[PDB]
């Protein structure tokens, strides 16, 4: 097969390529921070970081830290509109590889 | 040589990169924003886990948007060439898109397009991870029950 | 350790959670299709899904698709203005585990 | 018995699930939009792919803003007691944030919503996933040489 739009004969790649935005909250929505303990992604982030990236892919460690976030908190809030409210971590890879921190 | 696949990023150039964070607690009076207790809890956890990971860890705190524009365009004009990837971690207030310097915010999108393939060529190829603390609406979630 | 936003006794989970977003593109940007072979994000999709469904984790199978369209798509256009353009799909995670389509 | 980890989802279920392909080439003289050629080879493509994968796949074609909202909605209220999980294609015209319908735009997130946790109980759980083939914007990115 042939085409206009493949195997150019000078090779480049997107400029927005190999990004990866790793994300607290979905799209459209408030993030979680305890005043004393820190953010639940960030908490959560480091905990993951210092437990598996010696043993597991990036997305999947952020996959982790997705289910830590999304399982273990809960808000807490004397005004009940923000009271007892949950929150999901949204990875966003634009990456074009596996990535390890180890090697 | 054998089958060579390159199926995963080259993490073993002589540095792991620079490990930037932006710690914002404290907002200008003039900007109507909170102080953000805790977040130090945050920066520290990050420097100690990024340490582990072989980062050069370098801390910010209080930045204005001035100053957060000024110190991602200095780092990315660094020369990379020896460094396997980049991390960026900002601690802020937030909406969609948009991260709070102490005195007004900061489009993502400026931050990042000083890291662009084009841009910051001695990263071209390599990771560059933005991890971002912040809101992004007003939405909120309010779950259910398993 | 205790705080007021973790272990509650009544499980709950984000209503956000365990959605993936597969996007063709990068946020802002034009996406690519071939006007007769197809999009490039699909045709790559397809082709990765046929190739590692039953090898690889999802994640894992997407990140092969970006670097496919990142590296053999380039844009043809005799409007100079859309010629010569680049693509990064853009994988949007909110999952809490690991997929795998067998078992 | 012995140790349970629960690191990936259950997709053991008796079915996969639905592969819901929304397959806009024809747009309505009224909004303006031009056809979409190349993108039966899309869902064909997908049709096929999805099929091997074990999933029942269901193709609509040319379907109004009022025919997407009301398959989504009828979709979510089925049954998915017995599947492991749901996908959905959207191949159409689209910005940021939305999907084109033959007559007019419907936004992504009245779609996305109808599988909530808490509104598609079936399907709490359960990944959902949603590809999409769309515009998400003007820009155009230029790369760079490697």
């Amino acid at each position: 097969a042939s085409g206009v739009d493949d195997d150019m004969a000078c090779h480049k790649i997107p400029v927005e390529a190999d990004f990866l935005y790793a994300y607290s909250t979905a799209p459209g929505y408030y993030s979680w921070r305890n005043s004393k303990d820190g953010s639940w992604f960030i908490q959560s982030l480091c905990a993951m970081l210092k437990q598996y990236a010696d043993k597991l892919e990036f997305m999947h460690i952020l996959t982790r830290v997705n289910r830590k976030v999304a399982t273990e908190f809960e808000s807490f809030s004397f005004d009940a509109t923000f009271h007892a409210k949950k929150q999901i971590p949204c990875i966003v890879s634009m990456l074009t590889k596996e990535l390890y921190f180890y090697h | 040589s054998g089958i060579s696949l390159d199926n995963s990023y080259k993490m073993d150039y002589p540095e792991m990169g620079l490990c930037i964070i932006i710690n914002n607690k404290n907002f200008h009076k003039s900007t109507g924003m909170t102080s953000r207790s805790g977040t130090d809890v945050d920066a520290a956890n990050l420097r100690e886990t990024f340490r582990n990971l072989k980062y050069e860890v370098r801390n910010k705190n209080d930045l204005t948007r001035e100053e957060i524009v000024e110190l991602m365009r200095d780092v990315s004009k660094e020369d990379h060439s020896k460094r396997s990837s980049f991390v960026c971690v900002l601690l802020s207030h937030g909406e969609e898109g948009i991260i709070f310097g102490t005195n007004g915010p900061v489009d993502l999108k400026k931050i990042t397009n000083f890291f662009r393939g084009d841009r910051c060529r001695s990263l071209t190829g390599k990771p560059k991870l933005f991890i971002i603390q912040a809101c992004r609406g007003t939405e909120l979630d309010c779950g259910i029950e398993t």
